């Protein structure tokens, strides 16, 4: 289950 | 704990790797090379694009993020192909591949 929300 | 013994592959630790820069950090610390908890780079780069597509990378409308999933994970070729397809980002693929030619 890994996220997908970019380092921002 | 498992960072440093590479250890319970299976937990994302999702508490503190909450970013995907952190997940495939914390993954990279735990891959090996030659049965049980174990996981190897051939096993997490099939396994990260073959169940988790780039549907499950670009949800967000940004491709950028699945490239990278893609590229620190040694498949090259697929995200040459996947970021030659944004027809926004035609140049940035061609080049890509080129320096790899």
């Amino acid at each position: 289950a890994p996220p997908v929300r970019s380092i921002y | 704990y498992c960072i440093i013994g590479r250890c319970d592959v299976t937990d994302n630790q999702s508490e503190v790797a909450d970013k995907t820069e952190d997940y495939l950090w914390l993954k990279l610390n735990q891959v090996c090379f030659d049965p049980q908890d174990r996981l190897t780079l051939s096993q997490f780069q099939k396994q990260l694009l073959e169940d988790y597509g780039e549907s499950h990378f670009t949800v967000n409308q940004q491709p950028f993020l699945y490239f990278q999933v893609l590229f620190l994970t040694a498949q090259f070729e697929a995200a040459v192909a996947f970021l030659f397809r944004m027809e926004r980002l035609r140049c940035h693929a061609v080049h890509v591949a080129l320096v790899l030619f």
